[PDB]
RNA sequence: GCCAAGCUAAUACAUGAACCAACCGGGUGUUCUCCACGUGAGACGCCCAGCGAAUGAAUGACAGUAAAACCAAUGCCUUGCAGUAACACCCAGCAGUGUUGACUCAAUUCAUUCCGUGCGAAAGCCGGCUUGUU
């Protein structure tokens, strides 16, 4: 029943003295949990940054258009 | 500093001019103007009250909508001079 | 109410399949005015590069051509050659002759040589035997056709 | 096997090409689909580059689009009525590109009522159930749009003519559009 | 595909003798064309002479010592072409690859913080997914958000450390350009006028500082400064001037005599 | 060259990650608050709105004219038109602007669709220090 140490129960075999214990696969230690959680973090952060470059670039396009529009409105103001 | 206050989100079809006078009631209003963006310009007689008005109306709810009020740099005297400047050049245009 | 659909064209529809351009829809009650000619019809007519003028019969014509460089997806690239119309006995296709002189180095003299090319000719041009045409290289249009007519002189 | 090279063809001069090379896999050909009307049966084909081609064997449904309304619906294929290649393709009910088919007109009738409030026949959509705000939207759309009688009569009957715009033996699906305008009037004469 | 590259079929700029090797390092795909690149084994062994053999060349490269554009490379067949900053921190070489007046590759040594300054020529302008303007350069890099005024044929100076563009130089007449193709390649000159023939190649007429009028196809020029006087980065030692061969012969004979 | 039975793994095969986590539009509701008595406005419920692929519709530019009335609607000043980007808000310029010599191309929005013939953060491995449910 879960929430226990699994390394105390697996089968060891003696040869003729050393005991042969298999490597425990799919054992997600907290070190393994660290990178998996880190994996889902940089992904959402890296798409958050991409929206900033899109946002700032749209500022570059619109700020120039705003400048040109009032420039045409200042020239017609004198007219 | 400036007496003018910018008020939103007052919608013209949703709220009548009398009801938008109701939250302005209690503080003297020089003039009220209504706009499509659902933002309204209401000139205030007392510049001191305008500084009090934003504090009084900060976080308030009007007609079921959370209301945002800010003081506006535009003044009545600069517009009325522009207004008179409009009529004189208007009359010239009609003569053309 | 009910829209007055455009009548069928007897002089163009003779191929037992409906002839239409695969770039525009001509069955709209309201067009887009982007692809519309001066007669009120919906027509696709691009412009090819290298400073070639789209003929008026291509802009305001009734013909349908899937291999015409102006009113289809056939693009001109590669080589732009020049020749004389040799034969117009096929349908939408002409044979041109590229007459040239070949220099024989040993004898220090030239000799007259000619080359034949099968070229697709759009209904916008209608050339005649002995005329002069400018052709542009396109994709293989048939077993022998790799050029499209661009001018008629 | 099947090849698409020009080595077997005669030269334009009429001469015979002397082939000095064995057949190549880069010039192969495959056997055609001969897609027919029926329950959906397809066969994947491992094309060049690892991509898969869906050789459809039988098909019964596909997305058919009303071009004048920018609308498309999934409908079942009822019949194939015209083929510009031969009558044998109509007689065998072979689905190929540009072949004229008859599809179920029910979704286009349901959409037209939901959009314009004009039930052509007048689960099923009811125009009068719509809230009174919606009729204002319908009136704005009704002045913008005017439908053709030839198409509308097809909705009333329940079957509407269409033209397949996809390649069933290449993509594995039979999509199309409804015949509108002079194209429809062209095919009505042949079918009559 | 083919994996071998014969000694004779190898580019002549690599300077490998036809008697020593039967084969040559075939440049694996990457940033530069195999006709326009020095494999990092060729660079580390035949040019810098840090490696004695090719076996001692893989020793250096696999260790990650050789950095290209602020990035370590381990494959000896890495292209490592033109206008790239190569750094070996153990020896602090910090040099970039350029073309001398004779058209060959040059290890132009760079100063500190000059490695960050790097240029690259825009070869294609297209939109990626989501309406994103993208510019791909001669190095193969893709710029996700370039300057709104950037066009094809202009070069952007690009910070390798920051991974960000810092300025743009538009391709116009009266700019400093360095030729990258042919026998004319490796010459810094000034664009006097460019003749535009649609479809075919574009002809770029240039005039270097000494006043020589030379031309080439517009696909070979590379803008290197706003004017001939001031250049963004350092260039090979000849300053991009090809002097007369007869005077080339006379001076080296005089200099050889001056030794004795 | 070969079968049958017992285990046992993987980055072999399959399945699958809700919250943390946005902007964005289309179809709607016999839904609630209002204005005069409908191009009316606002909230909320549900149906879709990922990359790619299939079909259809719109974009993917103009560049051979100068002034007034008239009517309906909508902006404004004040209670008739001078000024003026576009927009009925939470974004008062978060695109009116891809490219080529030329594109039925790139890319975007809208409608239907993907049935093995697609898509995980391999649900993976290893290292360092301060040895850390970031
Ligand atoms: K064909
Ligand atoms: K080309």
């Amino acid at each position: 029943s879960r929430t226990e140490d699994v390394r105390k129960y697996v089968v060891r075999r003696r040869v003729v003295d050393r005991l042969k214990a298999p490597k425990i696969q799919r054992l997600i230690t907290p070190r393994v949990k660290a990178r998996r959680a880190k994996k889902a973090k940089d992904a959402i952060a890296k798409v958050r940054a991409s929206a900033a470059e899109r946002r700032e670039y749209l500022r570059l396009i619109a700020s120039n258009r705003r400048a040109l529009r009032q420039r045409d409105h200042s020239k017609k103001h004198t007219r | 500093n400036s007496s003018c206050v910018f008020v939103s989100p007052i919608f013209r079809p949703s709220t009548t001019k009398a009801q938008v006078m109701e939250l302005f009631a209690g503080v003297k209003v020089q003039r009220l103007r209504m706009y499509r963006q659902n933002f309204a310009y209401a000139y205030l007689d007392s510049p001191a009250a305008a500084k009090k008005f934003v504090e009084e109306k900060n976080g308030t709810e009007f007609r079921g909508h959370t209301l945002r009020v800010a003081l506006s740099a535009r003044s009545l005297e600069k517009l009325r001079a522009r207004q008179e400047a409009a009529n004189v050049v208007i009359a010239a245009h009609r003569h053309y | 109410q009910y829209y007055h659909a455009h009548a069928v064209d007897a002089t163009i529809q003779h191929e037992k399949a409906y002839q239409r351009q695969t770039a525009v829809n001509e069955n709209m009650h309201r067009p887009s005015r982007k692809h519309v000619n001066k007669s009120g019809h919906i027509r696709y007519s691009k412009k090819i590069g290298l400073g070639f003028k789209t003929p008026a019969k291509a802009l305001n014509g009734k013909y349908i051509d899937r291999k015409c460089p102006f009113t289809s997806n056939v693009v001109i690239r590669g080589r732009i050659l020049r020749g004389v119309v040799h034969s117009t006995k096929m349908h939408r296709t002409i044979i041109i002759r590229r007459n040239y002189l070949h220099f024989i180095k040993k004898y220090q003299r030239y000799q007259k040589r000619h080359k034949s090319l099968a070229v697709h000719c759009s209904p916008a041009f209608d050339p005649k035997q002995g005329d002069e045409v400018v052709i542009g290289q396109c994709r293989p249009l048939s077993k022998t056709i790799r050029y499209n007519v661009l001018e008629v002189v | 096997g099947i090849v698409r090279s020009r080595l077997h063809k005669r030269k334009i001069t009429g001469g015979k090409t002397k082939i000095h090379r064995k057949r190549m896999k880069a010039e192969l050909g495959r056997l055609p689909a001969n897609t027919r009307l029926g329950a959906r049966r397809v066969s994947p084909v491992r094309a060049r580059g690892g991509n898969f081609k869906i050789r459809a064997l039988r098909l019964d449904t596909g997305n058919f689009a009303w071009a004048s309304e920018a609308i498309a619906h999934r409908v079942r294929l009822l019949d194939v009525v015209y083929n510009a290649t031969s009558n044998e393709l109509v007689r065998t009910k072979t689905l190929v590109k540009n072949c004229i088919v008859a599809v179920d007109a029910a979704p286009f009738k349901r959409w037209y009522a939901k959009h314009y409030g004009i039930d052509l026949d007048a689960d099923k959509y009811d125009v009068n159930k719509a809230s009174p705000k919606l009729q204002r939207e319908w009136t704005r759309r009704r002045r913008n749009h005017r439908v053709e009688k030839a198409i509308a009569d097809q909705l009333r009957e329940g079957r509407v003519l269409a033209r397949i715009t996809s390649r069933p033996g290449q993509s594995g699906r039979a999509d199309g559009i409804l015949l509108e305008g002079a194209e429809l009037q062209f095919y009505l004469k042949r079918l009559e | 595909a083919k994996k071998h590259l014969k000694r004779l079929y190898a580019p002549k700029d690599w300077m490998l003798s036809k008697l020593t090797g039967v084969f040559a390092p075939r440049p694996r795909p990457g940033p530069h064309k195999l006709r326009e690149c020095l494999p990092l084994l060729v660079i580390i062994r035949n040019r810098l002479k840090y490696a004695l053999n090719a076996r001692e060349g893989e020793m250096i490269l696999r260790q990650g010592l050789v950095h290209v554009d602020n990035h370590p490379r381990r494959d000896g067949k890495y292209p490592a072409g033109f206008m790239d900053v190569v750094e070996i921190p153990k020896t602090g070489d910090r040099f970039r690859l350029m073309y001398d007046v004779k058209g060959r590759f040059a290890l132009v040594n760079l100063s500190e913080a000059e490695a960050q300054i790097k240029l690259m020529k825009v070869v294609n302008l297209y939109t990626a997914t989501g309406r994103v303007p993208v510019a791909v350069t001669h190095d193969g890099h893709r710029i996700r958000y370039p300057d709104p005024h950037t066009s094809i044929g202009d070069t952007i100076v690009y910070n390798v450390k920051e991974k960000k563009c810092v300025d743009l130089i538009k391709n116009r007449q009266g700019k400093a350009v360095i030729v990258t193709g042919g026998a004319n390649r490796g010459r810094i000159g000034e664009i006097v006028k460019v003749e535009c023939h649609p479809g075919a190649f574009n002809i770029a007429h240039l005039k270097d500082a000494s006043g020589a009028e030379f031309a080439t196809r517009a696909a070979n020029i590379f803008v290197i400064g706003k004017d001939l006087n001031n250049l963004q980065v350092t260039v090979p030692k000849q300053q991009g001037l090809r002097m007369n061969v007869i005077q080339e012969r006379e001076e080296r004979l005089i200099a050889a005599e001056a030794r004795k």
